[PDB]
């Protein structure tokens, strides 16, 4: 996947 | 403002910069960063993404037909994620979203899921027109159990106008349609009723045409 | 770039309908592709990402399949929400690209439009522009052809059309076919006509009026 962050 | 919410002007002149600013927030950890993005509609062409960014980073990725008109930043200070669109055409009107997207590593037990929200869209209009109220024509009957009576909002603009009949009274078989630009610059569309022709002598039939951008009330009874 | 194509562009269904829309990447996107709802006045909707993962919240009555270059949405048991447009959206590579989209839209039974004309009013002569209206009200399905005949002339060129959003209590649609043409025209003939075909007509149905 591109353009995709992370939330953690 | 509710979050990827777009704000800036509607209307932009060509030739002009567009510039719209998104409504973003921080993450609930130090290490979360996002995914934002600039995606446009519009009808003929669908859906176009514009460009975007990390909230990480000062990098920026384009859509090869825009990308030297694109300016795409971000200012935290502001909850702010923003897009600047130079040397602006009538092609370049749509409604402009903005997207959040990453991918949810919150636990060993939730994991590989993802977050793909947009916020609602905004009209932005390019053209050289003015501000203009419109005008509201009847559409007059010209058999039995129906008739169809109406109002034509001509020759305004922006968008949009809100129609009600009755004082919004009447609601029940009501089309108003999408406005069509006309050759003109200007919008234009109809608002039209059916209702029991034995009313047309009892029941009185008033469109009540509302365009906020140039601050105009239009009210306009349908007689025969 | 990447394109996305998908198939068909409309579809029409009904209650308990399984239906299904299909998108193609002009290249293999492995998996990366997702498939969103849009209402009319809404913003687009997660449904399904990663081509087959259903999003947290959307009904099981969702699915996807594919890989590579072709993919599927899955609408089961279909039900009044819906009633909206499709889109698969490829994040494999940038720039991201969406699919056309697919309208999901209701069967009912067929419906003849009410067909009705109105002629322009004093006010719009002398407003320099006259725009006759024909209206095609509460008819199924959308597809209907209008034509503009002036003195028997086509003058469908100088007409628009606008058509409603599908009603949500008949199923029905409606449509304006707006013939705009200046004062001097529109004062040089006298017969104006709007023709509608429909599958729900017979033979065409002309509602016609004379200029003054």
């Amino acid at each position: 996947a591109v353009g995709i962050g992370a939330v953690f | 403002q509710v979050q990827l919410q777009v704000s800036g002007p509607g209307v932009v002149r060509p030739s002009e910069t567009l510039s719209l600013t998104c409504e973003v927030s921080s993450g609930s950890t130090s290490r979360d960063f996002f995914y934002w993005s600039w995606v446009r509609q519009t009808p003929g062409k669908g859906l176009e993404w514009i460009g975007g960014m990390y909230s990480n980073s000062e990098e920026t990725n384009h859509n090869p037909s825009l990308k030297s008109r694109v300016i795409i930043s971000k200012d935290t200070s502001k909850n702010e994620f923003s897009l600047r669109l130079t040397s602006v055409t009538a092609a370049d009107t749509a409604v402009y979203f903005c997207s959040s997207r990453a991918k949810i590593y919150y636990s060993a037990s939730y994991s590989g899921g993802r977050i793909d929200v947009w916020g609602p869209g905004l009209l932005v209009t390019v053209s050289s027109a003015s501000t203009k109220g419109p005008s509201v024509f009847p559409l007059a009957p010209s058999s039995e159990s129906t008739a169809a009576l109406g109002c034509l909002v001509k020759d305004y603009f922006p968008e949009p106008v809100t129609v009600s009949w009755n004082s919004g009274s009447l609601t029940s078989g009501v089309h108003t349609f999408p406005a069509v630009l006309q050759s003109s610059g200007l919008y234009s569309l109809s608002s039209v009723v059916t209702v029991p022709s034995s009313s047309l002598g009892t029941q009185t039939y008033v469109c009540n045409v509302n365009h906020k951008p140039s601050n105009t009330k239009v009210d306009k009874r349908v007689e025969i | 770039d990447i394109q996305m194509t998908q198939s068909p562009s409309s579809l029409s269904a009904s209650i308990g309908d399984r239906v299904t829309v299909t998108c193609r990447a002009s290249q293999g996107i492995d998996k990366d592709l997702s498939w969103f709802q849009q209402k009319p006045g809404k913003a687009p909707t997660l449904l399904i990402y990663t081509a087959s993962t259903l999003q947290t919240g959307v009904s099981s009555r969702f699915s996807g399949s594919g890989s590579g270059t072709d993919f599927s949405l899955t609408i089961n048991n279909l039900q009044p929400e819906d009633v909206a447009t499709y889109f698969c959206q490829q994040d494999f590579s940038f720039p991201l690209t969406f699919g056309g989209g697919t309208k999901v839209d209701f069967k009912r039974t067929v419906a003849a439009p009410s067909v009705f004309i109105f002629p322009p009013s004093e006010d719009q002569v002398k407003s320099g522009t006259v725009s006759v209206v024909c209206l095609l009200n509460n008819f199924y399905p959308r597809e209907a052809s209008v034509k503009w005949k002036v003195d028997g002339a086509l003058k469908t060129g100088n007409s628009q059309e606008s058509v409603t959003e599908q009603d949500s209590k008949d199923n029905t649609y409606s449509l304006s076919s707006t013939l705009t043409l200046s004062s001097t025209e529109y004062q040089s003939h006298k017969v104006y006509a709007c023709e509608v075909t429909h599958q729900g007509l017979s033979s065409p149905v002309t509602k016609s009026f004379n200029r003054g």
